[PDB]
């Protein structure tokens, strides 16, 4: 029951997914075979850690999930790699040419052609579920399968599911990583796409890790590798709720409920503490006030963005490890007297808090501290617009002087296309300014 | 009462209904018009080319006609 | 299992591709006989996108060598790497092509064609997944110009989605004499406008050029200028032949450098510049006009677009530090409503003999000077309708020559367009 399907879409959600699955192993006592010794019901269950690991009769747990990609490079690596007997073969999908950096490729072109194959592997893993819950959909803005095949299949999605909820982890660019001049096309196309398809989405901006691993963990020049630990830690601290359970544990569900206040407005900013390096983490304990304190910097952001220029309409904790009630209730005291938090005056100002108790986890060679307690806040800011302000204005540059648009059209595109979702983005701008003003 | 409830749940069907009719008629349109497309650049690219061959051959019964005189 | 079928035509292309070959096999570390006596996995990864394996775990060029009359590929085979190649991959004619596009493309060439394409869809049909061809050829001569724009045409024709990419060497009265050069570079440059979907500009004048005034030599030979040569295209193949994030295939490199479907003509460069260095200094030096293998000052144009790739084992810090500092110092130079438009890759694995290199490729607006420069001398005799008769010999006719002609004007017209555009 209750039980989620991850969707990994190109080269950007695949490595991230196996950041993400290799740390619920660890988390859970899973070991790279499957198996896990201290679960005692062989071959099915109903505990927590089951809404993300089936079971086979011989002890494997196996992921809910199904990676995707257009060719086979990445992919194949999971295929031969550590983790390869976790996965059944028919989960790890390929094609043999990718998009080539264009939404037009992966939404149609080459897309079309691996669609079917794909929804047939969702619904073995679907079949397999008493009370599916709904999707996880993991994909940058800037490939062309992160963005044109992942529209594709949100789409498809929404008609073979319904209103099934469906959740995105979206990698939002950063030059610093960034590989195609496109990407600000790709990445306004696949938002317009499936803005209507999505329920909550998590943009993680990778400009934004890049600084938090440069700054908070003095990596010298942050890869794929570093930015993808850290943000599986994120990750996995937005999905403990499903996955574990304990009295103060609150259903991500009902975090969702306080941050979507209309179906547009569904982009919550994540902020996570503590990021902290052995070396300094040493000798020193980071408080529940401390780490709750550290949510309200910005500097700790998983977007650029300035929430202090901003209003919230919710604010939501999400507390790992070592982390009692008196101390959390102590911490937001504190913060609502120090810090200006402005609230629209349509939302009520109380922020929603859980509490899982299992401690976060690391990955053996990576830079993080282990901490005893950890947080990750979530909230609903009219700031979070910032990050389209920003994609909406490098698309403009290029699109007045329609350059690059007959690689789009060349492939069966039509320039009304990008106008129409550049206007869609216009007025998800205008709706976030209008959440923000004040009541009659 | 009772005919109330009974209307606001088919009323929830009705528009889940809708959505995934609109979705799936959205998506077989674009679908259609970019397959459309696509085949015309091609068409239009080999059209061309095929008139370059044309051409050559005009250019060797040119050099065919010129060459006893 | 990303396949390039590479076709080398004319003395220069057969010339220049024998040398790619020779570079190459060595990076990868294959001997002239097909076996792989290398010290690192990272040479075999992407193997394929340039062989064919075959028994005995031989290793076998995806090339094939056309030309017109047999000398440069006899030479090519009794060369030091002549075994490597597929014996049944030469094919060539006996009467040559006289330095006539004419001959090269509607007559002699014509007669060729077919059986250079029964080649091409041998070594096509056995790809796993076929991106595209890349063709080395001069512009001057007869057959590379003539006859490899034939071939991209009818090639085109058969594979039209798959990108069609050229190394095409330009002419200048310093490196030959020959005086219809002008007319079948500019015949060829209407073709590669129309049909392929990125062309590197190898350009004899630079050549000629760097080596006498930067490497000193007073008679620069040919094998000086191609030495030139096979750096520069090892140096564009990089992300194509090894691991890497970056304009790893030809599709995503086009898609990243050609914003315009016909401005897809690049400058390359290359650092060190040498015959007989800190990152800072191998990046000056490869945004510097002196090291571009295209005769032109970027400082005349701007840059559309750039890919750069550094190799060697570096500091990643310090290469993005400064590939940052280069773009803000000389943000005049970059059009504004392109951003972010400068691409960096780096490569673990230098070239032969060097600790690291440098190797640039810009889509700048000042490429149109290599244009003007091909049309000028292009005018001068079409203007006074000199040495015509060789063409229309053929059954060429007048209008085709002022198409071509007015074409490239257009081309011209183009890029100066696009460098007076502005943001605002
Ligand atoms: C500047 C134009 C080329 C570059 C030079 C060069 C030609 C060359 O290198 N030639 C003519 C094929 C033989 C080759 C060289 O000969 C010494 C060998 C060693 C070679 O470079 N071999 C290389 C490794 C080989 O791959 C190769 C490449 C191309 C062709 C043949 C062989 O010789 C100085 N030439 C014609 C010249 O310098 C001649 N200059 C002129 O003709 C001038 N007008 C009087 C202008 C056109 C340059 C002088 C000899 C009178
Ligand atoms: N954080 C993170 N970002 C990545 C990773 N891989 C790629 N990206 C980013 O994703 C964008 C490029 O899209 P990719 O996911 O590589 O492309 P793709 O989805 O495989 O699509 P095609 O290759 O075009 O078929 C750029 O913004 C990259 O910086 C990763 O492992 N982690
Ligand atoms: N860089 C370089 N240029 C060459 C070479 N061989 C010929 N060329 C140039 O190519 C042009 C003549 O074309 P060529 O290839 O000799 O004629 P083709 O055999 O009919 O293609 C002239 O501008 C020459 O300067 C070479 O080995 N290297
Ligand atoms: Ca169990
Ligand atoms: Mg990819
Ligand atoms: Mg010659």
């Amino acid at each position: 029951m209750r039980e989620c399907i991850s969707i990994h879409v190109g080269q950007a959600g695949v490595q991230i997914g196996n950041a993400c699955w290799e740390l619920y192993c660890l988390e859970h006592g899973i070991q790279p075979d499957g198996q896990m010794p201290s679960d005692k019901t062989i071959g099915g269950g109903d505990d927590s850690f089951n809404t993300f690991f089936s079971e086979t009769g011989a002890g494997k747990h196996v992921p809910r999930a199904v990676f995707v990609d257009l060719e086979p490079t990445v992919i194949d690596e999971v295929r031969t790699g550590t983790y390869r007997q976790l996965f059944h073969p028919e989960q790890l999908i390929t094609g043999k040419e990718d998009a080539a950096n264009n939404y037009a490729r992966g939404h149609y072109t080459i897309g079309k052609e691996i669609i079917d194959l794909v929804l047939d592997r969702i619904r073995k893993l679907a079949d397999q579920c008493t009370g599916l819950q709904g999707f996880l959909v993991f994909h940058s803005f800037g490939g062309g399968t992160g963005s044109g095949f992942t529209s594709l299949l949100m789409e498809r999605l929404s008609v073979d599911y319904g209103k099934k909820s469906k959740l995105e982890f979206s990698i939002y660019p950063a030059p610093q990583v960034s590989t195609a001049v496109v990407e600000p096309y790709n990445s306004i196309l696949t938002t317009h796409t499936t803005l209507e398809h999505s329920d909550c989405a998590f943009m993680v901006d990778n400009e934004a890790i890049y600084d938090i691993c440069r700054r908070n963990l003095d990596i010298e020049r942050p890869t794929y590798t570093n930015l993808n630990r850290l943000i599986s830690q994120i990750v996995s601290s937005i999905t403990a709720s499903l996955r574990f359970d304990g009295a103060l544990n609150v259903d991500l569900t009902e975090f969702q409920t306080n941050l979507v206040p209309y179906p547009r407005i569904h982009f919550p900013l994540a902020t996570y503490a503590p990021v902290i390096s052995a070396e300094k983490a040493y000798h020193e304990q980071l408080s529940v006030a401390e780490i709750t304190n550290a949510c309200f910097e910005p500097a700790n952001q998983m977007v650029k963005c300035d929430p202090r220029h901003g209003k919230y309409m919710a604010c939501c904790l999400l507390y790992r490890g070592d982390v009692v009630p008196k101390d959390v209730n102590a911490a937001i005291a504190t913060i609502k007297t120090k810090r200006s938090i402005q609230f629209v005056d349509w939302c009520p100002t109380g922020f929603k808090v859980g509490i899982n108790y299992q401690p976060p986890t690391v990955v053996p060679g990576g830079d993080l501290a282990k901490v005893q307690r950890a947080v990750c806040m979530l909230s609903n800011t009219t700031a979070i617009a910032e990050a389209w302000a920003r994609l909406d204005h490098k698309f403009d540059l290029m699109y007045a002087k329609r350059a690059f648009v007959h690689w789009y059209v060349g492939e069966g595109m039509e320039e009304g296309e990008f106008s129409e979702a550049r206007e869609d983005m216009a007025a998800l701008e205008k709706d976030y300014e209008e959440v923000g003003v004040d009541s009659v | 009462k009772r005919e109330h409830e009974r209307e606001v749940i088919q009323k929830a069907i009705e528009e889940n209904n809708n959505f995934i009719k609109m979705a799936k008629e959205k998506l077989a349109q674009k679908m259609e018009s970019n397959k459309e497309n696509r085949e015309a650049h091609l068409a239009a690219m080999l059209e061309r080319l095929q008139e370059k061959d044309k051409h050559a051959e005009e250019v060797r019964k040119n050099k065919e006609l010129k060459e006893e005189a | 299992m990303r396949e390039i079928v590479h076709i080398q035509a004319g003395q220069c292309g057969n010339q220049i591709g024998a040398k790619f070959w020779e570079v190459i096999s060595d990076e990868h570390g294959i001997d002239p006989t097909g076996s792989y006596h290398g010290d690192s996995d990272l040479q075999l990864e992407r193997i394929n996108v340039y062989y064919n394996e075959a028994t005995g775990n031989k290793y076998v060029p995806r090339a094939i060598l056309v030309d017109l009359e047999p000398g440069t590929m006899d030479s090519v085979r009794s060369g030091p790497f002549g075994q490597i190649f597929r014996p049944d991959n030469f094919v060539f004619g006996q009467s040559g092509a006289g330095n006539n596009w004419a001959k090269g493309h509607y007559t002699e060439g014509a007669e060729l064609v077919d059986s250079v394409l029964d080649v091409v869809r041998k070594e096509s049909e056995s790809c796993d997944c076929l991106q595209g061809f890349q063709l080395t050829h001069s512009l001057g001569g007869g057959t590379g110009s003539g006859m490899g724009t034939l071939l991209i045409s009818k090639i085109r024709e058969e594979y039209p989605d798959r990108i069609m990419n050229t190394f095409s060497v330009m002419p200048s009265p310093k490196v030959s004499d020959t005086v219809v050069e002008p007319y079948n570079a500019t015949l060829s440059v209407h073709q590669l406008v129309e049909n392929t979907d990125e062309t590197y500009c190898i350009d004899n004048e630079a050549l000629y050029d760097i080596c006498f005034r930067t490497l000193k030599l007073t008679t620069p030979t040919y094998g000086d200028l191609n030495h030139l040569v096979s750096a520069t295209m090892s140096g564009v193949t990089t992300c194509l032949r090894f691991p890497g994030q970056l304009n790893a295939d030809l599709r995503k490199l086009a898609v990243n450098m050609v914003p315009f479907p016909r401005l897809h003509f690049f400058m390359p460069g290359f650092a060190p510049l040498t015959s007989r260095l800190t990152v800072p200094e191998l990046t000056q030096q490869m945004f510097d006009s002196k090291n571009m293998m295209a005769a032109c000052d970027p400082r005349h144009g701007r840059y559309l677009t750039v890919a750069a790739i550094f190799r060697g084992r570096m500091s990643m810090k310090e290469v993005d530090e400064q590939m940052l500092n280069v773009q803000n110092k000389n943000s005049s130079y970059f059009v504004e409503w392109i951003p972010n438009n400068v691409k960096t890759a780096v490569c673990d694995i230098p070239p032969r003999g060097l600790k690291m290199s440098a190797t640039f490729i810009g889509n700048s607006t000042a490429i149109q000077e290599l244009f003007k420069r091909i049309s000028e001398q292009f005018t001068a005799m079409f203007r006074r309708k000199a040495f015509l008769h060789w063409y229309t010999g053929e059954g060429m006719d007048e209008m085709e020559f002022t198409e071509a002609e007015s074409n490239m004007n257009d081309l011209v017209s183009e890029y100066q367009q696009y460098q007076d555009a502005t943001a605002d």
